[PDB]
RNA sequence: GAACGCACAUUGCGCCCGCCGGUAUUCCGGCGGGCAUGCCUGUUCGAGCGUCAUUUCAACCAUCAAGCCCUGGGCUUGUGUUGGGGACCCGCGGCUGCUCGCGGGCCCUGAAAAGCAGUGGCGGGCUCGCUGGCGGGUGCCAGCCGUAAAACCC
RNA sequence: AAGCUCCUUCGACGAGUCGAGUAGUUUGGGAAUGCUGCUCAAAAUGGGAGGUAAAUUUCUUCUAAAGCUAAAUACCGGCCA
RNA sequence: UUGACCUCGGAUCAGGUAGGAGGACCCGCUGAACUUAAGCAUAUCAAUAAGCGGAGGAAAAGAAACCAACAGGGAUUGCCCUAGUAACGGCGAGUGAAGCGGCAACAGCUCAAAUUUGAAAGCUGGCUUCGGCCCGCGUUGUAAUUUGGAGAGGAUGCUUU
């Protein structure tokens, strides 16, 4: 229904309606805390396509990240920094995903969808309870979110030869002298 | 400030009351009730804001103006016509012995010299009336219930009763007892 | 002098910012809301066609269960839910659409007046998502729609539709296109 | 909190939910029974029966007067009938 | 000790709910159970020149009564209608007459609408005259009647 | 509740993301090998990547920007043998 | 005056959760210098050591915006050869893959974009006599159906629990 229209609107971010709304929200977020709880997603189509559900156990957290370089560029993405800061504030939650919501001259604002793995509404649902397993503790710190998957070069093809299965594992495999018993 | 829907509603009620008054005035006032005189309690309820002149005259002749006022009234042909005129504002019917007894014992006041006193002493009611045969409060209790010649002076003597507003408690013959039971 | 709390100041400054900027027409159209009388008439009809609460639904289902232990027509209710109402508008099933004016992510409803204009469904902007919520037994409701009714008040619905299309749609027709706000003066 | 809920139901336009909440409230005008359950307090205050008679002096005096007293908003009619009975 | 009522280099110092002993409802000592932070769900309490709703636009005639006649079938009284327009058919009152009234038959229209308003009185109201009483005018009457006079009012 | 068949009915596929310019970093890899920061900022018979001198970009092969998943693999640490 | 909604707070309220350790192996971030080139700075060392953050019995990766140019293959991982080849380089030092082929192991799926709309059909808590009762979440969307080498809806006739 309406989410198709919101997706098409989100695809025009310099149009008058979206530019006006982005500026008013940026003003409000700038005067709030750096990491603050958001009652509902400001972009429901984007949160919904990333796995956010209006169910107890799902939380949005807006976070501002200072933009710019670290001429040494920070190889870590600003979106990854956002998830890490939110993941430390909410150390009892699992970072599901995050998405861009706004940008200013000095900050870039992102919203992080988190999931409570101890809520019974999450532990009983076979679509989300994979995050209840202890192998998903702090996915944002190990490059296991979407930004982490992009920055580690985890894609198929000849362009991603040295990084598609892990860069350091590939380097250790190529630098290992294999001596068999019968040589 | 008053809106137009109130004006049109008012006019519709006044018009409907006007045709109803013309209907009862034209038609011969004979109720489906035997010619023997009866006794009915009458309690008037909130209804229409604006009262036509003949209903307000009948209510003044039956002394019902204030909030939740009740009066016992005889049933003959003239009183039947009077109470049929003011039907939408009043509710009437046959009372019970405990109803009138409790209603006068909890709320029974008297009128003399244009002022309203509580019934405090039987000496007070004997100074107020004197010589028509009443000697106590039980006397006007069975004078109200059992028919007799002393209805008019006793009814003029008693102030009508200001019953407390209920919290949720046509013509009927026996549900009025539950009404005054919850009205008290 | 005295110091005000922070969130109260944010609320009042968001008031002044949303009312004194050059608002785009799609957002500035939401400042024009139904009057008291027409909203009262519309809510009289929609209160005639409210859905059932949980208690009445379980009570009715228990009644059918014991009737089976020991015939109906299609129910007619006020239709709610944003995606459901959008699907009803697109398929030209809705007859009248009432859109709330205080949806906090206002993108969820900015396209709705234009959509109702395009498909030809009469619409009106009402004051309060909490009012629409009380009607559908929820806390809030972004939009409600009525599609079809029982026979005994079809005429009334028609008059109400005509009322809004004579009482709200032509008073909005010229100002629905213009930018709002400004501090000229 | 239940008074808050019945006020919420009255303001929300739900007549049936209002009826359900006032049934659950056991409000002492449609019943005549005391609003709260006072078993444990009168058990702890009166350990035996002769103290109950000693206070029943004043209790029964209050009730006989109250049965001969009329009804207002704070003192409804149904528990006056219960006083009488 | 991540170390978690406060300090910590002292076997020290506080708050809430209880107990025991020694002069003991008042004094002292000891004991039992609790009192860290961030965050999630729920509960409860509280703020906001954030925000909406709050002056019935409802129902209410008889869902059948009363009286007749041959006690088995009917009869009689119960006066209850939105406003317009039309390239028609009449009837009856009026007018010297055209025509105008009252009543029908045939259509059309969203509970639609752009001057055309004229028939005589009785009462009450307002107004102005004469010495409470007597007389007339009135685009006043959310008051009656139909020209003859009432009803109603007090 | 479920699978299949048929068709004068339909068939929604992820945007500050691709991409362009530029500065670092990295790679055997200027179709920048990948990543990141800044500026600008998309599409819908669309988009990505390849093949081809072959007569014009003919053809081939897949669907990015959401997510889960055992086994074969590693192992100076843990419980043992 | 009263009651909703929204937003922001308080509570020694109820139920939970995180921190530290270990760290051989694993996933990220950050990141040298000696040395070689008989000097040395590009390069090498080395995307290593040290430092910081985060898991498990494995982790990671993973069901093609892939490889290929075929008579085609068909998620990921690892072994063998490919191959010291291609490619890049004070073209010096040197650096240095991948497709195919043989093998080990093999397993496929869940959402978002749809109106259940003839019925929020969904779920967390509290009370329990444990059987079913309340408050709340939620329509700014919780169940069912569907996931593009698909699918839906009707019709149809078999076959399944």
């Amino acid at each position: 229904g309406a989410l198709k229209y919101l997706e098409e609107l989100s695809k025009k971010k310099q149009s008058d309606v979206v530019r006006f709304l982005l500026r008013v929200r940026c003003w409000e977020y700038r005067q709030l805390n750096v990491i603050h709880r958001a009652s509902r997603p400001s972009r429901p189509d984007k949160a919904r396509r990333l796995g956010y559900k209006a169910k107890q156990g799902y939380v949005i957290y807006r976070v501002r990240v200072r933009r710019g370089g670290r001429q040494l560029k920070y190889q870590r993405s600003l979106r990854a920094t956002a998830e890490e800061r939110v993941g430390r504030r909410c150390s009892n939650l699992r970072v599901l995903n995050s998405y861009w919501v706004n940008q200013d001259s000095t900050y870039k604002y992102y919203e992080v969808i988190l999931v409570d793995p101890n809520h019974k509404a999450i532990r009983r649902d076979p679509r989300i309870n994979w995050i209840c397993n202890p192998v998903h503790k702090h996915r944002e710190c190990r490059g296991l979110t979407s930004t982490g998957k992009k920055s580690r070069g985890l894609n198929k093809g000849h362009r991603f030869n040295k990084t598609r299965a892990g860069r350091r594992k590939t380097w250790k495999r190529h630098n290992t002298l294999s001596l068999w018993r019968y040589r | 400030f008053k809106r137009a829907e109130k004006y049109v509603k008012e006019y519709r009620e006044q018009e409907r009351e006007k045709i109803r008054l013309a209907r009862i005035a034209k038609q011969q006032g004979s109720f489906h009730i035997p010619a023997e005189a009866k006794l009915v309690f009458v309690i008037r309820i909130k209804g229409i804001n604006k009262i036509p002149p003949k209903p307000r005259k009948i209510l003044q002749l039956l002394r019902l103006r204030q909030i939740n006022n009740g009066v016992f009234v005889k049933v003959t042909k003239a009183t039947a016509e009077m109470i049929k005129i003011v039907e939408p504002w009043v509710a009437y019917g046959y009372p019970n012995l405990k109803s009138v007894r409790e209603l006068i014992y909890k709320r029974g006041y008297g009128k003399v010299n244009g002022q309203r006193i509580p019934l405090t002493d039987n000496a007070i009611i004997e100074e107020n009336l004197g010589k028509y045969g009443i000697i106590c409060i039980e006397d006007l209790i069975h004078e109200i219930f059992t028919v007799g010649p002393n209805f008019k002076q006793a009814a003029n003597f008693l102030w009508p009763f200001k019953l407390s507003n209920p919290n949720g408690g046509g013509n009927r013959e026996e549900h009025i007892n539950a009404l005054i039971r919850a009205m008290n | 002098m005295v110091k005000w709390p922070e969130y109260i100041r944010l609320q009042r400054q968001k008031k002044i910012l949303r009312m004194r900027l050059k608002v785009p027409p799609a957002i500035a159209q939401f400042q024009y809301t139904l009057d008291k009388n027409l909203a009262a008439q519309a809510f009289k009809l929609l209160n005639k066609y409210r859905p059932e609460t949980k208690q009445e639904k379980k009570e009715r289902l228990l009644r059918e269960a014991t009737a089976i232990k020991e015939v109906s027509k299609k129910p007619y209710t006020v239709k709610y839910g944003l995606n459901h109402v959008v699907g009803l508008i697109e398929n030209k099933k809705a007859s009248l659409v009432l859109i709330a004016n205080d949806v906090d992510p206002i993108e969820l409803v900015v396209f709705l007046p234009a959509l109702c204009r395009k498909m030809g469904i009469p619409y009106a902007i009402i004051k309060g998502k909490a009012r629409l919520g009380t009607l559908v037994h929820k806390k809030t409701a972004a939009v409600v729609a009525i599609t079809e009714v029982r026979s005994e008040d079809k005429n009334e619905l028609a008059k109400l539709i005509s009322a809004v299309k004579e009482g709200y749609l032509e008073k909005v027709e010229d100002t629905r296109k213009r930018w709002g706000g400004g501090i000229m003066g | 909190a239940l008074e808050k809920k019945i006020s919420r139901a009255l303001g929300r336009g739900d007549v049936s939910n209002a009826a359900r909440l006032e049934r659950n409230a056991n409000l002492p005008e449609k019943t005549g029974k005391p609003r709260y359950t006072l078993n444990h307090i009168i058990r702890e205050r009166y350990p035996t029966f002769q103290d109950a008679l000693r206070d029943l002096d004043d209790c029964l005096s209050m009730l006989f007067l109250f049965a001969n007293l009329p009804s207002t908003t704070a003192v409804p009619a149904k528990m006056i009938a219960r006083c009488e009975r």
